[PDB]
């Protein structure tokens, strides 16, 4: 193998389908999903 | 004599290339930035 | 990840620095000559001094030379000719030499190799 | 007189050696270069 | 296309295209070279081509 | 080993190398 498919999960849409209340609850949980987006970007660049 | 001059010129040029390049050592800086960012997020999360 | 890179750096040091590495495109691009390590904060930096060829001329080639019913093959290098005279030369540098019995080893019957080109080879022992 | 353009990649400068049954090219000069590897 | 170029380099130029400018090589001679690279002389290939 | 024509290959003009040292090399074919 040389690489895998590049996935670009976004926290807001995955964990809160178009719900502002859920979005606020996620936001109050702090920046737990910025790290997730950054890690996925890192692995994508790594496959490239 | 010729190869000695070539080697001296190349040794002179690598220094100027490292001086003038924006960041050719992006890997050490990359790991340093990664660790600093990870620690910074560890601290920042506590303010949630 | 850092330990994988550290193992790679240790192997690179032990091969390129403490000896010459025949592995192509391991210690710098091209044929490798030395490598001078340098220290860096939380890392290491090498100076892969590599040897790369230059201006090239294409002449002619023949896999073997048939002097007297027997094919001659070069002990090392190519059978090259600038158009009139056939020369044996080294691998990555043009050093033509007069074809003698020392530069070639004889084996065959001048009937099976494809691309054989007629010529004369010389000896030093008949003259003396 | 300046703008951002988009184009398909170029994988490199197009080149082609000429394989001939009796063609050998041998370099007559040589160069020394020093690269750099950072780990 | 990358792999096609990589393959065209390794059949018309031997291994030199991995080091410097690519130099054309007759393929029987390249095979004789590789044979020379494992301890058998060129006559083996030029006789059993 | 005694320096003979078998142990060495000759190439040059004795004017370009640095560190050249004079000596005599020998051959087996002149004697015979
Ligand atoms: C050498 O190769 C070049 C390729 O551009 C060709 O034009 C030329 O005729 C060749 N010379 C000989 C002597 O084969
Ligand atoms: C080929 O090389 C020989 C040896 O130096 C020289 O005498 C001759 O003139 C050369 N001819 C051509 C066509 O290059
Ligand atoms: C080479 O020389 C031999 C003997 O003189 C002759 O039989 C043969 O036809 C020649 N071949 C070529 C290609 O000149
Ligand atoms: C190489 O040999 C083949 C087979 O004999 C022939 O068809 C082709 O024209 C030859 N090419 C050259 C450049 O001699
Ligand atoms: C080889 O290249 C070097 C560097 O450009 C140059 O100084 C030298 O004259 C060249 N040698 C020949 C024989 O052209
Ligand atoms: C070596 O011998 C040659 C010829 O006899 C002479 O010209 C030269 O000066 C000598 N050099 C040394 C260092 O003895």
């Amino acid at each position: 193998p040389v690489s895998m498919t590049k996935t670009s999960v976004d926290c807001t849409m995955y964990i809160c389908g178009d719900s502002t209340e859920c979005s606020n609850l996620l936001l109050q949980y702090g920046s737990f999903c910025t790290q997730l987006k950054r890690a996925l970007t890192g692995i994508a660049v790594e496959q490239d | 004599k010729l190869i000695a001059n070539q080697f001296n010129s190349a040794i002179g040029k690598i220094q100027d290339s490292l001086f003038s390049t924006p960041s050719a050592l992006g890997k050490l800086q990359d790991v340093v930035n990664h660790n600093a960012q990870a620690l910074n997020t560890l601290v920042k999360q506590l303010s949630s | 990840e850092i330990r994988a890179s550290a193992n790679l750096a240790a192997t690179k040091m032990s091969e390129c620095v403490l000896g010459q590495s025949k592995r192509v495109d391991f210690c710098g691009k091209g044929y490798h000559l030395m490598s001078f390590p340098q220290s860096a904060p939380h890392g290491v930096v090498f100076l892969h001094v590599t040897y790369v060829p230059a201006q090239e001329k294409n002449f002619t080639t023949a896999p073997a030379i048939c002097h007297d019913g027997k094919a001659h093959f070069p002990r090392e290098g190519v059978f090259v000719s600038n158009g009139t005279h056939w020369f044996v030369t080294q691998r990555n540098f043009y050093e033509p030499q007069i074809i003698t019995t020392d530069n070639t080893f004889v084996s065959g019957n001048c009937d099976v190799v494809i691309g054989i080109v007629n010529n004369t080879v010389y000896d030093p022992l008949q003259l003396e | 007189s300046q703008s951002i353009i988009a184009y398909t990649m170029s994988l490199g400068a197009e080149n082609s050696v000429a394989y001939s049954n009796n063609s050998i090219a041998i370099p007559t000069n040589f160069t020394i270069s020093v690269t750099t590897e950072i780990l | 296309q990358y792999t096609s170029a990589l393959l065209a380099g390794t059949i018309t130029s031997g291994w030199t295209f991995g080091a410097g400018p690519a130099l054309q090589i007759p393929f029987p001679m390249q095979m004789a070279y590789r044979f020379n690279g494992i301890g058998v002389t060129q006559n083996v290939l030029y006789e059993n081509q």
